């Protein structure tokens, strides 16, 4: 389909001469020839397809590519890269616009900036647009992705927008759906620039000419504007958020920075200084300029002199480029600087991308929940003076629990959750019916309990059904609160009356039924009757292991339920151990008392109902169960024989000591 | 045999929970105890491990429970940080921090001593 | 009356309190705090009189002074009188008790003498023998100063 | 002991920047 | 044990590609599979992992779901041709 | 049963799972080696 939807073009007519008869304006030789402005290019179906998976210097990764026209639909490439490239839509976006020519940097600055960029690509899962051909900024970011991203999750999804004629070995890239190898033999005299081999994806922006730049620039701009138009599923801001990293560069870097700052939506630009050229003059125009035009004459003249001399630029247009620099200084909110001197540039690019987004603070929190970054969220989104709307933080908690985010719910209970007011019957049922997380087996259990009581795929599971699920799993005579007549009449009357006064216990049953062990430990950490909750969670884990052994499917679920069961059992063991070390008089009273939220049972009877081994073998239960044998009596010293003599001789009972009531 | 004394503690619990519910007369003379249990049940209806904890003593056993929860995770963090594993999971990062910090001092102290020699020459 | 056991940022400890007149018997509060507060008499005594307004300090000096004060509270088992509302010296000693006293024997018995009107959410503290939660939502414009949540005891003078 | 060299050597690193800058400033004014 | 640990890792990554990896035909290795060349090699611990456990258990059941307390149910099906109709079947 | 005929486009998606397993597995043996009690102190003394 890809050949019949994307079309190439090639210069096949006119053939002028530009200071040489063989040197065409289309770039190829006169004998080599076989936009349409003075070139007369002919549109045709594309022949360049397949994979250019590389050899040499490592980097033998999957490197499929596509060649399109310079005037092609951004949407058609969008459906291409979403459908048959196996690339899901990213949660962020970063570009590698910079110096096209080859340069070099200091080792520490290169290492820190590269590590920051690659771990930003790891945390946000973004798409990285790069020039593609390994020279200058592209070569530096290729060494950067090869620095530690090859040692940490090497699926980076880097896309290289390169011209079709500027790449070396164009005849090697001919062939449709053919895996053509390309060697990294860098010719020092060839004008056709070598490729960056450890890039995973390639774009061959074909303008019908060879060895000319600027054609891929317009295609890259329309593709990134279309990518920002595509709304993300969380719908935080204006589609996928985008940000542009600039290292070195020329006047083109200044012009595209001024284009980015004045663009709709306002895409921010990260600028990294210490590298020279356009990035340093943007940094100098950002550091001492304040509100755009608040620049004194001395530093303005010094910047003009450094443009005229260090940048080797004309002094007549130096005033024009200072006007462009002041235009870049007019939108300093989007402009970011990274003056360095663990603790990489990930936080800087994260607060840069979340700063200039024209988005609300719940939108930034949803974006941070997408990126799975809690430190950046704590540093930027949760700050002083933040006017959080009512209901949005509850929605943030709902999104955080359904995506199974332990540090985000730690931050959310640290920032005023009010968990008693947050939890209701309807929110709990929507929490249960949500399936936007890991795999689970609620459906088979609810089908089994519906078959036992007496199932559509669109069936909404009620709280009565899951309450009878805990009744089935715990077994015996366990009576969950969800089958109570009072809760049934409240459910009939409604489908802090709907609120739960004891929320952490429903958090225990939701955590154990959704296979979320991290949720189970975290909601253990706060709450009352924690021994009872850990014990009954062990009971549900052992019962789910019994169901997943009596069904014995793909055994990862059965082994993790056995793991969670014996782990929660030894959790009960060690908490009883600690309460024995603290004091014994509260310890046996803890093990005896009645549990109003757990079917009016005790620790010991729910323990043997759970069939846990090592809970009742500790010395606390030893003296408890020994003293619950003697009853109200002290006749024990060499027992066995003395109790036989009492029950045979009613006179001899009077010579036995009695415990004081 | 590593669990022989331990497994006796499970089966002795089943004996204790049964004998609490058994009527006091022997299973020979349990017609007498059944007669008086029907006697006490009908005289009121027609006319051990489950103590009822009141509303003020549930509070003093609940706060013992959450103070146990916060205090126990202190001990597992202290044995983790003082173990042979995690205590050297911190020392190598600190020594690596002195790798380029002291080398940064070594790079610029050559210029600092040369600045002292140059100033002393021009004085 | 009751408990203002807190939520948010940790510090969900037992926080019972009492509200008395400014002209009240010191002995009656003494028998109160010895009898029905479950507090035995300390072997020492330390106060946190200082700057009422909010300030900040150097990290090393704050860390050393805070560690010294909290381990003094551990060794002597003393009672710590503090302003109570988390601002300035009270906020610094709250960060100090949260620095290592939460990691070493977190039964410090810190008592906060705060005015009844100066504390935020006075209507939240109405109710006799009721466990009223208070969130740590710090309003930047309210004159009613926020409380220090990991303090165990409170006095509403 | 290694933790003692953590802030002792960092204290040397904080003030040797001012010491080398004092040598450069004195050499400039001489 | 190299073969053992690679099967261990492919089990940790994903199972659906894992059993397909252990089943498919090998054109450069006499058109054989992993399991039959494994028992031809008389290697011990390769076929004891849980991936081959569910593979060889599901290659017993064939196109069928009649397993819950098996042994007795399969005896009752082969003696009673009416009772086979009351057994679940895997979707093709 | 054990000898399904894998076509020319689904051999590619099971082959790239295999070499990505090869590169990913040697990460775990290098990480457990470098974080072991032996080799992590085989670097500190230098």
């Amino acid at each position: 389909w890809i050949e019949r939807a994307f079309y190439k073009r090639e210069c096949v007519h006119i053939i002028p001469s530009t200071k040489d008869p063989h040197r065409c304006c289309c770039g190829r030789l006169i004998g080599q020839h076989v936009w349409s402005i003075s070139k007369h290019t002919q549109l045709s179906p594309t022949d360049a397809f397949g994979t250019i998976e590389f050899q040499g210097g490592g980097h033998s990764n999957k490197a499929m590519y596509v060649r399109v026209s310079f005037d092609t639909k951004p949407d058609l490439l969008l459906h291409l890269m979403t459908k048959e490239w196996q690339l899901e839509l990213p949660k962020l976006l970063i570009s590698v616009h910079g110096g096209l020519q080859n340069f070099e940097l200091q080792p520490k600055l290169k290492q820190v900036f590269g590590k920051g960029l690659i771990k930003a690509a790891m945390t946000t899962g973004a798409w990285i647009f790069t020039g593609g051909v390994n020279t200058g900024v592209i070569r530096h970011v290729g060494d950067a992705l090869k620095d530690h991203a090859s040692k940490s999750r090497g699926k980076i999804c880097t896309i290289g927008i390169a011209p079709w004629g500027i790449v070396e070995n164009q005849e090697d890239l001919i062939g449709r759906d053919v895996v053509r190898p390309y060697q990294t033999m860098s010719n020092p005299m060839s004008k056709l620039t070598v490729l960056n081999s450890m890039h995973s994806h390639f774009i061959l922006a074909d303008n019908g000419t060879t060895g000319k730049y600027g054609a891929e620039v317009k295609l890259r701009r329309q593709l990134e504007k279309h990518i920002s138009l595509q709304k993300i599923n969380t719908r935080i801001g204006q589609g996928v958020p985008v940000v542009a990293l600039i290292v070195e560069g020329g006047p083109n870097v200044i012009s595209i920075v001024l284009e980015y700052l004045r663009d709709t939506p306002p895409v921010p630009v990260v600028v990294c200084d210490g590298s020279g050229r356009a990035s340093d003059i943007l940094a100098f125009g950002h550091k001492y300029s304040e509100e755009g035009g608040l620049i004194n004459e001395s530093l303005r003249d010094q910047l003009l002199v450094t443009i005229q001399k260090t940048f080797t630029y004309t002094r007549t247009q130096a005033q024009h480029l200072f006007i462009i620099l002041m235009e870049c200084m007019k939108k300093k909110e989007l402009i970011t600087v990274f003056r360095m001197g663990h603790q990489d540039i990930d936080l800087a690019i994260l607060t840069a991308l979340l700063k200039g987004a024209n988005a609300s603070a719940p939108d930034q929190l949803s974006l941070a929940l997408a990126w799975n970054r809690v430190d950046i969220a704590r540093s930027q989104i949760f700050i002083y003076g933040q006017q959080w709307p009512v209901g949005s933080l509850e929605q943030a908690m709902l999104d955080a629990l359904v995506l199974d985010r332990v540090d985000f719910v730690k931050l959310l209970i640290e920032n005023g959750v009010s968990m008693h007011r947050f939890l209701t019957i309807s929110r709990l049922e929507e929490l249960y019916n949500t399936r936007h997380g890991p795999s689970n087996t609620l459906y088979h259990l609810v089908r089994d309990v519906k078959k036992r009581e007496y199932l559509p795929p669109d069936y909404r599971i009620s709280l009565i059904d899951i309450g009878l699920v805990i009744e089935y799993l715990m077994g015996g005579a366990y009576r969950c609160n969800y089958t109570r007549k009072r809760f049934r009449t409240l459910y009939h009357n409604l489908f802090e009356i709907n609120h739960f006064p004891f929320p952490f216990h429903e958090l225990m049953v939701w955590a154990v039924l959704m296979k979320r062990q991290k949720m189970a430990l975290f909601f253990w950490q706060h709450g009352e009757e924690a021994m009872a909750k850990a014990l009954v969670a062990c009971k549900l884990c052992k019962a789910m292991a019994h169901e997943a052994s009596e069904n014995d499917m793909v055994d990862d679920i059965s082994q993790e339920l056995n793991h969670n069961s014996r782990d929660f059992g030894q959790l009960a063991v060690e908490l009883l151990d600690q309460s024995y070390k603290q004091d014994e008089q509260l310890a046996m009273k803890l093990l005896t008392y009645e549990l109003k939220n757990w079917s009016n049972a005790t620790c010991l009877q729910l323990a043997v109902a759970a069939k846990h081994r090592d809970f009742i073998a500790h010395t606390c239960s030893q003296m408890l169960l020994t003293d619950m044998w003697m009853g109200r009596l002290r006749m024990r010293k060499n027992s066995g024989l003395k109790v036989i003599l009492g029950i045979l001789l009613p006179p001899s009972i009077l010579s036995l000591e009695f415990k004081n009531k | 045999k590593s669990i022989s004394n331990q497994v006796w503690k499970f089966q002795r619990y089943q004996l204790i929970m049964t004998f609490h519910e058994r009527p006091v007369l022997p299973p020979p003379l349990i017609i007498f105890s059944h007669m008086t249990m029907i006697f006490q049940h009908l005289c009121c209806r027609w006319r051990g491990l489950k103590l009822f904890i009141t509303d003020d003593e549930l509070k003093k056993v609940h706060d013992f429970e959450e103070q146990c929860i916060e205090e126990y995770f202190r001990e597992k963090d202290d044995r983790f940080n003082s173990s042979n594993d995690e205590r050297i999971r911190v020392t190598s990062e600190r020594v690596e921090n002195m790798s380029m910090r002291l080398e940064e001092v070594n790079e610029r102290e050559h210029s600092m001593k040369a600045s002292l020699q140059t100033v002393d020459i021009r004085l």
